[PDB]
């Protein structure tokens, strides 16, 4: 997250921190995700496509810090790693959506707590009007030039951009589809960045906090005329329902 | 490779 503010997991208790174990024991951070039901985390396919083996991955819930434990956190193995079969990429990733069925060593799913809660899915094709302010959350870079990720969770606010504005040649042209949502700061001063992928774009829709988007792609970060691009969750409900059933 | 889309990739 470029700009924005530090936070803790209490302010985004559906946030899932996803890590990969390397040949040799090393564990590195992969991406964010969102808890949509006790046993199911939703994320982005691009996060996993090069390493599709479920056994590689560790998922935490209730975690506010990148490389230290948060009191009350839960740790999970990935029982099933489901990638979208129509995924494609040339930068602008299509169908960038993934599901992780989580299961602890004791064979259990998420248990809701002050730090662990689910986020509601939107109604189909029901998104906020463009210009609406939404929030994004993640452990990604604080500056495009940084080498390190922040140790503390961050969040910021971005505004939704019309498909018409985003499809302009001087924005993204035809790289952006109707199954994607653009969002940016009016001054281009805050944005998602590398490491924020897979995490939640949450909007308040009819008084309900709703998982409107999943961090997907962008050209650089916090750059003029280059919004963040998010998978439009409201266009994937049958896919989600079928694969979680 | 230094931004969103190529996280956890073998090229990067």
């Amino acid at each position: 997250i470029i700009g924005g503010e530090f936070t803790t997991i209490e302010n985004q208790p559906w946030f899932a921190a996803i890590y990969r174990r390397h040949r040799g024991g090393s564990v590195t951070y992969v991406c964010g995700g969102s808890l949509i039901s006790p046993c199911w985390v939703i994320s982005a396919t691009h996060c996993f496509i090069d390493y599709p083996k479920k056994e590689d991955y560790i998922v935490y819930l209730g975690r506010s810090r990148l490389n230290s434990n948060t009191q009350g956190e839960m740790k999970f193995e990935v029982e099933n790693l489901i990638l979208h079969k129509d995924y494609s990429a040339d930068l602008a990733h299509h169908n960038d959506i993934a599901l992780l069925k989580i299961r602890s060593k004791e064979g259990r799913c998420a248990q809701p707590s002050r730090t662990i809660q689910t986020i509601a899915l939107p109604s189909m094709y029901n998104d906020p009007q463009f210009g609406t302010s939404c929030e994004i959350t993640g452990f990604g870079k604080e500056q495009s030039t940084d080498y390190l990720y922040p140790e503390q969770l961050k969040m910021t606010v971005v505004k939704l951009i019309s498909h018409r504005e985003c499809q302009q040649p001087h924005y993204y042209g035809s790289e952006v589809t109707t199954k994607m949502l653009c969002a940016a700061d009016p001054q281009w001063k805050t944005d998602s960045c590398q490491g924020d992928s897979g995490g939640p774009l949450v909007c308040s829709l009819q008084g309900r906090m709703t998982l409107t988007g999943i961090v997907s792609w962008g050209r650089g970060c916090a750059l003029k005329d280059k919004p963040g691009v998010y998978t439009r969750v409201s266009h994937f409900l049958p896919w989600i329902r079928s694969h979680t059933k | 490779c230094s931004a969103r889309g190529l996280e956890n990739h073998r090229m990067c």
